[PDB]
């Protein structure tokens, strides 16, 4: 029918999923043991017992966060065989998760991802969740990109990276490990949303006030965001139908697959005697630039695209109204050879949140996927940090000696260098 | 995962076995190997350094003179080290690098290794070893560096932490030591991944012009090297995310392989958060005698101890790399990584440890550099190896080794982006 797969790499990526397969269970009603008391059957595959389970590969190289799962409440939810572990980590390094120890686990990862797919009929694709300090997040899933576009050609990918912030940082080597796979990871991928932790941290100390956000907060917040991009593919939406259907809208270009996504509002659940933030309210918070997922200034770029996901008790009206308001401004600014509209799909679903964290249900929510020329200093950032390491040849022999030539990392600088170009082509 | 500790001569004995007292307090565990305490943090991670069957250590103690035997077994953790695990020899070696490194370390080294090779087989994975032994001594030095020459061609692919106190003659004012002290580093420098440079000196200096003390013996200066000891593996030793394992802070702390010195430094030494911070900084709290505002940061790893608020210590944190802006190179992006762990030392409610790697660690090398100056220009003692197989060819390749060392320290310290 229509199907989809969840891939899951690294700590990040496994904490991500685990918030975000929680929340997909909460929405549709289904039990912790998996039994159910259907247009989602996308995200759920049932058996002969009525046990409805994820179609989510969970994998790590270092068993700790994937015990950490078959110790949860949600054990019993997900396959033993559909989780991988291994007895050596990368240790923060993309060459040891790349070259070294990705050989030995990426031949049993892709045979678990081959009998999950011959319960399926109708891949689109497959939701990899990742980060990009890492040296699993990195390595291995820039080898399980390559290794599935020569299994998968015909099929297409996303990416749910996760860009390095220093508050909450673990390496130095973070600008090495995302250079070198998104140089890698950019020619196998068709729409990646990255997002900032700094951004996530942000939100966290000033919409919900919590002093030290700690991972917990960081990965519920990205599941509210995830699950509001997905739900069209589990809602039976009207608009972003298939995986395909994304970077067909969003993504016009081959390089050029960034957006920037947006998401409103959000309010602290010690904040429940809030009054609903109307249509318009909303609509003009989603413009924003203190509520973004990625720290950048849309006032200073260019769009390239743009598409509004709303949930919740909202009317077409109210909605063709404030997009009316917002699009007789001179901030946004298309280029002048594309169509210049809002692809708005409009959900209907009441916006849900987790019972227990500190994010207040609102009767109503918007999302906002908006491909433009900002992200662009979002890069830039990022390849400064590569200009100040590679130049006196730090840390590189870490990453000689498991496996990796020193030039990559020129050819992947040189990679990004080419990406900015594009951004200011288009701009 | 597992980490196989190992120590040799007096001076390594000694200091791993306050080590070993002070962690298996901190962990709960008696005397006599079972667990007593009521966290369930102690035992998240308790396998890297002990083994269950009552919790047994995972050490290896070395020693050629064998009196250290009783006075490792009459301390109050005599009784918990496995019994095959004592590798001690007939004869002392009498402070001499090639004593220990060619005539009579080539002999016991073979039993060693095999030991070290059953301990290992029984991980499921190994991290590497520790090896907590003395750069001034015959046994300490030379048997050190010859098993960590057999141990990382037999384990190639393992990370090889260790332990070194560089002697001071405030301490002993004995002669013989830097020849023994340089052909040690030698083989620090060619043959390891990171090291924790303990100086004599500063404990020297710490414990007179601090404590207020006349300084005597060696129990408060081993009191102050467990606690060093007992700050810096605290991340390996709890659960916590920075510097997960050995190899995560390998690769964090050294840029540069063959410049992987740490410069250590506790607080208190034996009270507010921003004492703490100004403190742990401070040139009267560092276990490598040095100023380390006359050199530049690497990289730097600052582990905190106890209860205490994360936005206060975040906030000291910034001020601090703010106000030294100078002192951080500025071609390392965030080079200075902070850890809060909750469970605080014994007897201590609030403590801060820091592990930098500097260029200052230099001006050490050169102060041994000089005394090699001021004995191997003058030929003295030099047939005391060279009848032991030992050529001056080591020693010519040695200096010149150190001094090439000096030199990469202080071009990137004068270095700019
Ligand atoms: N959103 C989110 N990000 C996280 C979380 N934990 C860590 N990160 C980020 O991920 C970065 C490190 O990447 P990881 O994927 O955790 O590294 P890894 O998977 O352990 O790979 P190895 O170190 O080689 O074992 C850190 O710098 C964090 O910023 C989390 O729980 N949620
Ligand atoms: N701080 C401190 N230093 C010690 C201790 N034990 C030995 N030393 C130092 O070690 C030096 C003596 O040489 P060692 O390295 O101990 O040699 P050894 O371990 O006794 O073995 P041999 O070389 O055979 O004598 C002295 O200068 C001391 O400064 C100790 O317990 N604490
Ligand atoms: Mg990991």
């Amino acid at each position: 029918m229509r199907e989809c797969i969840s891939i899951h790499v690294g700590q990040a990526g496994v904490q991500i999923g685990n918030a975000c397969w929680e929340l997909y269970c909460l929405e549709h009603g289904i039990q912790p043991d998996g039994q159910m008391p259907d247009s989602f059957n996308t995200f759920f595959s049932e058996t002969g017992a009525g046990k409805h389970v994820p179609r989510a590969v969970f994998v790590d190289l270092e068993p700790t966060v994937v015990d950490e799962v078959r110790t949860g409440t949600y054990r019993q939810l997900f396959h033993p065989e559909q989780l991988i572990t291994g007895k050596e980590d990368a240790a923060n390094n993309y060459a040891r998760g790349h070259y070294t120890i990705g050989k030995e686990i990426v031949d049993l990862v892709l045979d678990r991802i081959r009998k999950l797919a011959d319960q399926c009929t109708g891949l689109q694709g497959f939701l990899i969740f990742h980060s990009f300090g890492g040296g699993t997040g990195s390595g291995f899933t820039s080898l399980l990109m390559e290794r599935l576009s020569v299994d998968y050609g015909k099929k297409s990918k996303l990416e749910f990276a996760i860009y390095p912030a220093p508050q909450v940082s673990t390496a130095v080597v973070e600008p090495y490990n995302s250079i070198l796979t998104t140089h890698t990871t950019l020619e196998h991928s068709d729409c990646a949303f990255m997002v900032d932790n700094e951004a996530i941290y942000d939100i966290c100390r000033r919409n919900l006030d919590i002093e030290r956000p700690t991972y917990t907060n960081l990965n519920r917040l990205i599941g509210q965001i995830v699950s509001s991009i997905t739900a069209s593919l589990r809602f039976d939406g009207a608009l972003n139908v298939d995986l395909t259907e994304f970077q067909t809208n969003l993504v016009p270009y081959p390089r050029i697959h960034f957006p920037l996504v947006t998401y409103a509002p959000v309010i602290s659940a010690e904040k429940a005697y809030h009054e609903q933030l109307s249509v318009a309210e909303i609509t003009n918070a989603c413009f924003e630039p203190a509520n973004q997922m990625v720290k950048c200034d849309p006032r200073h770029g260019k769009y390239m695209a743009c598409c509004m996901l709303y949930r919740g008790d909202v009317v077409p009206k109210d909605v063709n109204a404030a997009i009316a308001t917002i699009k007789t401004k001179r901030t946004i600014q298309f280029v002048d050879w594309c169509p210049t509209g809002f692809k708005v799909g409009i959900n209907y679903q009441p916006p849900t949140v987790v019972p227990g964290g500190d994010l207040a249900k609102v009767q109503r929510a918007v999302c906002m996927l908006s491909n433009t020329t900002a992200i662009a200093e979002a890069w830039a950032r990022l390849d400064h940090k590569f200009d100040l390491m590679y130049a006196k040849r730090a840390f590189v022999h870490w990453y000689v000696g498991e496996g990796m030539e020193e030039g990559e990392f020129s050819e992947a600088r040189e990679d990004l260098a080419a990406l900015e170009k594009d951004y200011e082509e288009v701009g | 995962r597992e980490i196989v500790h190992i120590q040799a001569g007096q001076c390594g004995n000694q200091i791993g076995a306050k080590f070993w007292e002070i962690i298996s307090d901190e962990h709960g565990i008696d005397a006599t190997g079972a667990y007593h305490g009521d966290s369930d943090l102690q035992l998240e991670r308790i396998n890297v350094y002990y083994n269950e069957a009552k919790y047994v250590p995972r050490a290896v103690l070395v020693d050629l003179e064998p009196g250290t035997m009783d006075s490792v077994r009459s301390g109050p953790f005599g009784q918990i080290f496995r019994p095959d695990n004592f590798v001690f020899g007939q004869s002392g070696a009498g402070n001499n690098w090639a004593k220990g490194h060619y005539t009579e370390g080539a002999e016991l080294v073979d039993s060693v290794l095999d030991v070290v090779r059953k301990e290992a087989e029984s991980c499921d994975c190994l991290q590497g070893f520790q090896l907590t032994h003395s750069l001034g001594g015959g046994t300490g030095s030379g048997m050190g560096t010859l098993l960590i020459s057999k141990i990382r061609e037999e384990y190639p692919d393992r990370i090889m932490n260790t332990y070194s106190v560089v002697p001071s003659p405030k301490v002993s004012d004995t002669v013989v030591e830097p020849y023994n002290a340089t052909l040690s580093v030698h083989q620090l420098v060619e043959n390891t991944d990171e090291t924790y440079c303990i100086d004599n000196e500063a404990l020297y200096d710490i414990c007179f012009r601090t404590l207020k003390l006349t300084t005597p013996t060696y129990g408060d200066l081993n009191h102050l090297v467990s606690l060093t000891m007992s700050g810096v593996t605290t991340c390996l030793r709890f659960p916590g995310q920075l510097n997960a394992d050995l190899r995560k802070l390998a690769v964090n702390m050294v840029p540069f392989p063959r410049l992987h010195f740490f410069m250590p430094g506790f607080a208190p030494l034996t009270l507010t958060v921003p004492e703490l911070t100004q403190q742990m900084f401070d040139a009267k709290n560092m276990m490598a005698a040095c100023d380390p505002r006359h050199g530049r940061y690497l990289t730097v790893a600052a582990i905190f101890r106890g209860r205490m608020s994360m936005k206060e210590v975040d906030e000291q944190m910034l001020n601090i790399q703010n106000k030294n802006s100078s002192y951080f190179v500025e071609w390392i992006p965030n080079n200075v990584k902070t850890a809060v762990c909750d469970i605080p030392p014994r007897g201590l409610k609030m403590s801060a440890t820091f592990i930098g790697n500097s260029t200052a660690i230099q001006e050490l090398f050169k102060r041994i550099s000089e005394q090699f100056t001021a004995m191997f220009r003058r030929k003295a003692f030099l047939h005391w190896y060279t009848g032991e197989g030992m050529d001056e060819m080591e020693f010519t390749e040695a200096e010149s080794n150190m001094n090439d060392l000096v030199s990469e320290y202080q071009q990137y310290q004068e270095a700019t982006a």
